[PDB]
Order: C-alpha cells, then structure tokens, then sequence
C-alpha cells in the first residue's frame, strides 16, 4: 500500500505511521458491507434481474403453444384426429406459423440479451486487470475516490466487485501563494503546494496536509519576482548555510 | 400520431439536466478535480491550470509567465466555437440523425 | 384551415384525414382523435400500505384530490412544495412517494441538497484527514445458458405436422445454431474474465497481513463448498420451475 | 387473441427502451449528488467563461 | 403483426448503439471532465487538460 | 398427489397434464414425458483418428 499511495499522490510516510488508525477504518468497511447484502437484499436486483428477465421469456414461449394461433384448437393431437389431413395441414399452417413468429421472436430476443451481456463481461474483464489486477489513475471506474485495490468476488450468473477507495475527509481554510520571493528569482514548488497559516509559508502534498519549512530541496528557482503574479515575499532555508561552520 | 403511438415524456427537463452542467462547470473551476474524487475543496485556478500543467510533463512556471498569453488563446479558443456552432450546423448532424 | 372547394377532404403525411368539410354546409371541420392514454398505477408496495395512485398520460383529468402535472392527470395525489429525493419515477421531472396519517404525494424531483464553494485568490482547502471506503460494483457476466429444440418444440411428438417444417427449410436448422453460438460465447465470458491467470495461487499457512483482516474475503476451509465469507450470501440471496 | 402474447410481449420490449433511456440520462448528465456554484466575485485568471 | 416486430426488432438494435454511446459518454465525463485524462487522444488530440 | 374426490385431471404452469385419473378404477398416475436428451458427437479431426 506505501506504492499505492504514491500513485494518487500521497507521501508513502503517512501509511506507516497511520497504518494503525487503517486498520480500524479498513475492517469496518468489510463489516459493513457484509451487514447491508444480508439484511438488504435490494443490492443484488441488478443480476436478480438478468435471471427474471430469461424466465419471463421461457414461460412466454411455453404459452404460446396454449394458444391456438388462429386454428380451431392448440392441441395438435385433436386437430389431427378431427379435421382431415388437407383440411389440418390448413389449420397446422396456422399453428407452424404462430409458433414460428413465437420462436424466432423469443431468439432475436436472446441475440438483442446476449449483446447487453457481452457488454458488460467486457467491462467485468476490464474491471478485473485495472481496478483488481492493476491499479488505474482513471476516477470513479473503480468507485468513488482514488482507487487503491479491488478485491473480486464470485456471484451467481455474475461478478461482486470489492473496491478500497481512498477518500479525504477533513479540510481546513488555508492561504497559498503562486510563488516565493526570496533572492529575487521565483521559488516554485517540485511537489505539494504551497499553504500557510497566517505565520509562515510551508510546502504540503495537495492530498494530504505536511506542513515542512520551505528548503532548496522541495523547490527550483525559476524566473524573476516581477513576473509570476501574486508572488509574495518570504525566506528560503538553505542546509548549507548552517553546515558552513564544521 | 393519431394511430395510438405514445410519445412519453423525459423523466428529466431540459431545465434538470441544465442544472447538472452547471453543477459541473462550477465545480471544476473553485474545486479542481477535488470535488469528483471527494469532498469539495477550494483551489485557486490559477494553480489548476498550473498542477494540469505538470501532469502532462510541462513545468508551472510556464503558466505564471505566459499567462498572458495563455488567456488570449483560451478566450480566443472559445470565440471561435461560438461562431463554428452558430455558422456552421452541421456539427451537431450526429445528433439530428 | 381552408380546404380547396374542388377537394371535400383531407389527409395528413400518414394518409389519414384530420378534417373535413359538411357534405351539406360550407365549413371546416377538423378531427381529433378521442382522448386516449397509458393507465398508470404509483402505489407503494403490498408491505408498506394499499393507497394506490392513479395517473394519466398525455391527456388532462376528464373521466375522474385531482391534480394535473405535465405527464397528465394525477389523481390519488396531494400535491407538495417540498422538493426530496426521488422515489417513484413519472415524468416531465416530477417523482412520487409515500409519506406522511401517511398518503402519497407528488413533487418535484429534486437534484440534491445546494452546495457553495467558497472562491478566493489566495483560499485554499488542503484535507487534514482522510477515510477509507469500500464500494462494491456488481455486473453480469454470464447468462442462463437455453438450448430450446425447434424439431420438438414446433411439432409435439407428430410425424405428420413434422412433414410441414421440411417446407420450411432451414428455418428450424437456422434456429439451433443461433441458440447454439449464444451457449458458447457463455463460457468465453468467465474465461476472459474470472480467470486472468494460468496459475493458481494460495495464501501462506501463516497469515500476517500487518493489522488488516481479510477472513471476511478469504475462502474458509471448513465448509463443504470452498469460498468467501461474502461470496456466501451471495449464493443464498440470489436465487420445479426447470422441470415444467 | 388467438395469436397468443405477441401483443403483451410487443409492448414490455419498448417499455423496457423507455426505461433504459432514462437510466442513460442519470448515468451521464449526473456525475454528482450535489449542486456547486461559484460566489459573486469571479476570478478565472484572464479566462472567459 | 409483422409491421411491429420490424420496428421493435429495430429499436432494440438502435437502442444497443444509443446505449453504447452512453457508456462513451459517462465515461468522458469521467476521465476528461472530473479528472484529468492521461489516455492518448481519448479527451482529442494534444495533452489533455 | 391427494387430489380433491371431484377433481380428476391435474395440470402443471405449462398446462401440460400433471397427472390423470383412470376412469374404470379410480387412481392417479403421475406421467413423465418421454424422449428426452440429445445426441453429441465427440470425435477428434479426421486426419487425426
């Protein structure tokens, strides 16, 4: 997970020192979602529905042959054993053709279904690789917030998707500025942005708040103070400065 | 028409859908790419444009200088797709087909 | 509308007259099809009470609390200012729902609760904590696989109706292999997709996991049948029928 | 009637396109559960929105 | 009769091709509008912003 | 199956007969369909056996 983090942006220190705190909000995740498929069987409609959809389809096509499809009965032993041969094949016309407008049209239905499922098995098989097997930058196709792991899980006639988001919560008003004018050249930021607290400019993640003190290291000199705009003035803290004594 | 064909109503108004663009529109600009990955937090745009800069390899302070520069483009850009779409209408074709 | 004086009636682009002129008296007459419509029933479900609603599509309140919306005549209805999430969708943006001495009302859709952010040069929101969550995705992937026989089927047990399907050609030999095709491209899908991987890989007999617990998602051995914790209720919630 | 459901059958297919569409519409236009606006005083940077 | 399963048969289809383009569309929004897009031309050509 | 003393023929949800009742000496005989199953072929290539 220190990787992880680092792909959405996030300092690898704060998993080893919040790992702790993790593994409360991590294992009652799970337990959630264990209650809510139990108790609410609503979660599940989307396969339960690709399951009804079949059956009212297989009993359709067993009604028809209860109807008689413009013959005199839908029994095929009573019209055989009372109408003559001619006159039947008259009345079996009807019948063939009423089940064959039935049967061809319960296949194209299941040709137009098959392509709606094909759909989403390649969406399935996609969501395997990227959000489970892989780790994908893309937002919101593994679920809301910035995607860490997905864990597969096998259904019936279908796939359940477990998904580990990572999702910021508390923020706080702050004050940055564009840039710092130190020696008169513009200091820009290599990572993080630049926030302050109405004492003293620091450099913190975009994800996550670190306050540190402004070093050559996390900034480059870039440019002059007189073209960035809304740059402001501040100190530059050099480790050298200090090393100079030994 | 008059056969019995039924023309039913959206299930949301031009109004309704209009609604969620503006949502959108107003959300990318004061919250960044914040908002869709989670709570809603405030960001400066001139430092938008700056951290999309460097995603795609290219250094922020490109921004800050060219700024200038980069606000004739844009508001030219936009200038031009108002007179493309009123001139010509055959771009939304895929849409009246 | 004027009609010609030489042409007594008239017809729209489907061939269908929408007006007339009196045979006897000179006027223009035109015809509009008697009110008809879709009849819809918004009530909620048999466990939470019976109060049903009755709405009307595309025409306003005649046969016949009638309330009129733009989808119709809406009758069984009380009407609130009060826009909420939405429940039972109508139409023309406007949802139903049971609430409160409970009946159903009907109001407008609404889009989520207002949000503003605050926009200032130098303001700037850094998160001071973060919260994970899991979210579950579910999607089909295999479909029940039918295999239906159009010999048996058309004709039951019958030599002589069987004669009449000849005639037909390969309209009963074109049918099986288009139920066929759909039965194989069943397997290809959990192929492509359950498995992604040659090899089969099991967790070690010491489990550390550095604080998390994953016996809710790992296979338990005890049971009969190997699999996870969650993948059990999944089987139990998603349920002869075949036989007939 | 004789003809069997094929009349029942017609009208479930288009009531389910109906249904879908607006599912299309909830799964695009909405990205959000909420609404955002932008205050009073508006700086795009030199931009014109 | 056949008149209606010509036309159903044919919004069925043209509603799988309107459905796709949906899915297209959600899925812009999400790596081109929300996020941004590191896919090459997905967003149109040149880098995405 | 105990089938009501008024009541002889029974019938399934396909309205196919579930079972009977012999007239001349009165019992119920439960009738399973007959002919069912398929016939596959597996057989390697020609050229191969």
């Amino acid at each position: 997970m220190a990787y992880r983090f680092n792909g959405i942006g996030v300092t690898q220190n704060v998993l080893y020192e919040n790992q702790k705190l993790i593994a409360n909000q991590f294992n009652s995740a799970i337990g959630k979602i264990q209650d809510s498929l139990s108790s609410t069987a609503s979660a599940l409609g989307k396969l339960q529905d690709v399951v009804n959809q079949n059956a009212q389809a297989l009993n359709t096509l067993v009604k028809q042959l209860s109807s008689n499809f413009g013959a005199i009965s839908s029994v095929l032993n009573d019209i055989l054993s009372r109408l003559d041969p001619p006159e039947a094949e008259v009345q079996i016309d009807r019948l063939i053709t009423g089940r064959l407008q039935s049967l061809q049209t319960y296949v194209t239905q299941q040709l137009i279904r098959a392509a709606e499922i094909r759909a989403s098995a390649n969406l399935a098989a996609t969501k395997m690789s990227e959000c489970v097997l892989g780790q994908s930058k893309r937002v919101d196709f593994c679920g809301k917030g910035y995607h860490l792991m997905s864990f597969p899980q096998s259904a019936p006639h279908g796939v359940v998707f477990l998904h580990v988001t990572y999702v910021p919560a508390q923020e706080k008003n702050f004050t940055t500025a564009p840039a710092i004018c130190h020696d008169g050249k513009a200091h820009f930021p290599r990572e993080g942005v630049f926030v302050s607290n109405g004492t003293h400019w620091f450099v913190t993640q975009r994800n996550f708040y670190e306050p540190q003190i402004i070093t050559t290291d996390n900034t480059f000199v870039s440019g002059n103070c007189d073209v960035v705009i809304g740059i402001v003035n501040n100190t530059v803290y050099d480790p050298l400065q200090p090393e100079l004594d030994s | 028409k008059f056969n019995g064909l039924t023309v039913l109503p959206p299930l949301l108004t031009d109004e309704m859908i209009a609604q969620y663009t503006s949502a959108l529109l107003a959300g990318t600009i004061t919250s960044g790419w914040t908002f869709g990955a989670g709570a809603a937090l405030q960001i400066p745009f001139a430092m938008q444009m700056a951290y999309r800069f460097n995603g795609i390899g290219v250094t922020q302070n490109v921004l800050y200088e060219n700024q200038k520069l980069i606000a004739n483009q844009f508001n030219s850009a936009i200038g031009k797709i108002q007179d493309s779409l009123s001139s010509t209408a055959s771009a939304l074709g895929k849409l009246q087909d | 509308k004027k009609f010609l004086p030489f042409q007594q009636f008239g017809r729209d682009i489907a061939d269908t007259t929408d007006a007339v002129r009196d045979p006897q008296t000179l006027e223009i007459l035109d015809i509009t099809p008697c009110s008809f419509g879709g009849v819809s029933v918004i009530t909620p479900g048999t466990n939470t009470s019976n109060q049903v609603a009755v709405l009307y599509q595309g025409v306003n309140c005649t046969e016949v609390n009638v309330f009129q919306t733009r989808a119709g005549c809406l009758i069984g209805a009380e009407h609130v200012n009060n826009s909420y999430e939405c429940d039972i969708p109508i139409g023309a943006g406007i949802c139903a729902s049971y609430q409160t001495s409970q009946s159903i009302i009907a109001y407008t859709m609404s889009l989520g609760a207002e949000n503003s952010v605050a926009y200032s040069n130098n303001s700037i929101a850094i998160p001071t904590n973060f919260t994970i969550s899991v979210t579950t995705e579910i999607l089909p992937v295999s479909m029940t696989k039918t295999s239906v026989d159009c010999t048996m089927y058309i004709c039951g047990d019958s030599t002589e109706c069987s004669n009449l399907l000849l005639q037909y050609g390969s309209f009963c030999t074109q049918l099986n292999r288009a139920l066929t095709g759909i039965a194989v491209e069943q397997d290809k899908n959990t192929q492509e997709v359950f498995a992604q991987v040659k090899q089969i890989y099991k967790t070690p007999p010491i489990k550390d996991f550095g604080g998390f617990n994953f016996s809710q998602i790992l296979p338990d051995p005890s049971k009969p049948s190997k699999r996870s914790f969650i993948e059990d209720l999944l089987f139990n919630k998603v349920t002869d029928l075949i036989c007939a």
